[PDB]
């Protein structure tokens, strides 16, 4: 199948800037939509961008509208969100998810990384 | 070389209320009407295509019928985004002649 | 857009349980249906409003009444304790539901 | 075989074999979910992940198979 | 012509070739992905309503669309 | 998202040539047939050319036939009306527009018309 693999996220001082990258394990990545979803500590999952095939269509959630870029390298598989300016609420468990062609969701997940952005 | 008629030229209107504009073809054109609008000095947006197909960003109270030659663009609520001229267009076979637009104001 | 889902419900450890999913509009929308358990990667149990992925048990179905989608877990085991979020587009951004945390005694 | 082939070339030309295009990656026309059709012709449609809505695009009427076979053999 | 028909049905097996499984049941329409060259999607349904019916979106085969198609069309 | 810009626009001598540039972002235009629409001022719309998706079907409206030019750039996602010698009567804010998606080999019958979806945003052309 599809396998990803976040990486980059860690202790980040508030108003700082972060680059996770979600390392995909086939050449399948190139054909979905990739999108990170966020799970803050003590609540619920949180969509935070997408991103088409081609890159050309990225859509982000109103919290980090500006303040985060999401963009992949298809030709080395990888998914990148760039966080700039963050915040003391930004501080999650971010997920890459793919919108497979054999799902109507997102039914391929990461590992997760702790993005914890506090002083 | 198909001659496309609007009417009514220009037509006022209450802030809520239906509105009909009627475009006429010269000959048959087969489903094949567009209407777009056009705001205070914009590019005009589609708003229906093949008479009765909405547009992505287009509100639902926009709607198309009619057939043959004799075709219809329908609001039935207004508001105030929707001051605007409104053109009928012919893709059925080129040239794709436009309509000569009517001009829509708020009362 | 809000997305209202109960904070916990309580399941027997073999009985049938119903997540409900409110929302506004939710019969002209696609709910997709994960499951969060704590500690592991989210997992898609529904990707329409009552269609399964590859590999996710029989057990799990859905459904959409109205303004509110149902999750509906028949013959529950201690497998499927977690946190079940209902996943639907607003205009153009997923929102998720704030988590229903399955409890099976 | 060769019989075969001209009755299939003959039933794509009536358009009675349903080779549907691949749906464009900017489509502008106003949808909604797929088990709500709101466009109807016959069409092949797929979900887009990014407003939830499926983009349609209709089966060509005139040589669907010949179509969808100049288009893989172009790209 | 037999490397045509070779050709055609490898793409048939692969799933290469989006034929409708029309010759009734409602499936799912899974999201869109694009082909190995091109943007443009590749389809996952065949919504069709008629002018006093229901939506009928059934899913397009992955393992043999046009197989399937056909068979069901000499079927019927 | 879906946009198209176009350049070349300004105030040009009666008889001159000016070239109109039309890049598109967020699609491509490859498989589109692209057209041109200009509005005089106070005025309607009128179309002026098209161009299929391969340069095979090429089409001029007959007030402006014979001296404009359109040509597409697939490679480069941009088209463009070189307009020579124009009238007095040229000026116009021009939009490129996208009518019709071809499937199949360029033939006007292989293309899903959906009626100019997306419009650029206007060059004006002042003679």
């Amino acid at each position: 199948e599809l396998q990803l693999v976040e990486s980059g996220g860690g202790w980040v001082q508030p108003g700082g800037s972060q680059r996770l990258s979600c390392a995909a394990s086939g050449r399948i990545f190139r054909s979905f939509y990739m999108s990170w979803v966020r799970q803050a500590p003590g609540k619920g999952l949180e969509w935070v961008a997408t991103i088409n095939q081609d890159g050309s269509e990225k859509l982000y959630v109103d919290s980090v509208k500006g303040r985060f870029t999401i963009s992949r390298d298809n030709a080395k598989n990888s998914l990148f969100l760039q966080m700039n300016n963050l915040r003391v609420e930004d501080t999650a468990v971010y997920y890459c998810a793919a919108w497979s062609g054999n799902s109507g969701g997102m039914d391929v997940w990461g590992q997760g990384t702790t993005v914890s952005v506090s002083s | 070389d198909i001659v496309v008629t609007q009417s009514p030229s220009s037509l006022s209107a209450s802030v809520g209320d239906r509105v009909t504009i009627t475009c006429r073809a010269s000959q048959g054109i087969y489903n094949s009407i567009a209407w777009y609008q056009q705001k205070c000095g914009k590019a005009p947006k589609l708003l229906l295509y093949s008479t009765s197909t909405l547009l992505s960003g287009v509100p639902s109270r926009f709607s198309g019928s009619g057939s043959g030659t004799d075709y219809t663009l329908t609001i039935t609520n207004l508001q105030c985004e929707d001051f605007a001229t409104y053109y009928c267009q012919q893709y059925f076979v080129t040239p794709e002649t436009f309509g000569q637009g009517t001009k829509l104001e708020i009362k | 857009y809000e997305l209202t889902q109960p904070p916990s419900v309580s399941v027997s450890p073999g009985q049938t349980v119903s997540i409900p999913c409110s929302g506004d509009k939710l019969g002209n929308k696609n709910v997709c249906w994960f499951q969060h358990k704590p500690g592991q990667s989210p997992v898609l149990v529904i990707y329409e409003v009552k269609y399964r992925p590859s590999g996710i048990p029989e057990r799990f179905s859905g459904s959409n009444s109205g303004n509110t989608a149902t999750l509906t877990i028949s013959g529950t085991q201690a497998m499927d304790e977690a946190a079940y979020f209902c996943q639907t587009w607003d205009s153009t951004t997923v929102v998720f539901g704030g988590g229903t945390r399955l409890t099976v005694l | 075989l060769l019989c075969l082939i001209f009755l299939l070339v003959l039933l794509d030309y009536q358009g009675m074999l349903p080779v549907c295009p691949l749906i464009p990656g900017s489509s502008t026309t106003s949808t909604g979910p797929c088990r709500t059709c709101m466009t109807m012709y016959p069409s092949c449609c797929c979900t887009k992940p990014s407003d939830g809505n499926c983009t349609c695009i209709p089966i060509p009427s005139s040589w669907a198979f010949g179509k969808f076979l100049w288009e893989w053999a172009s790209a």
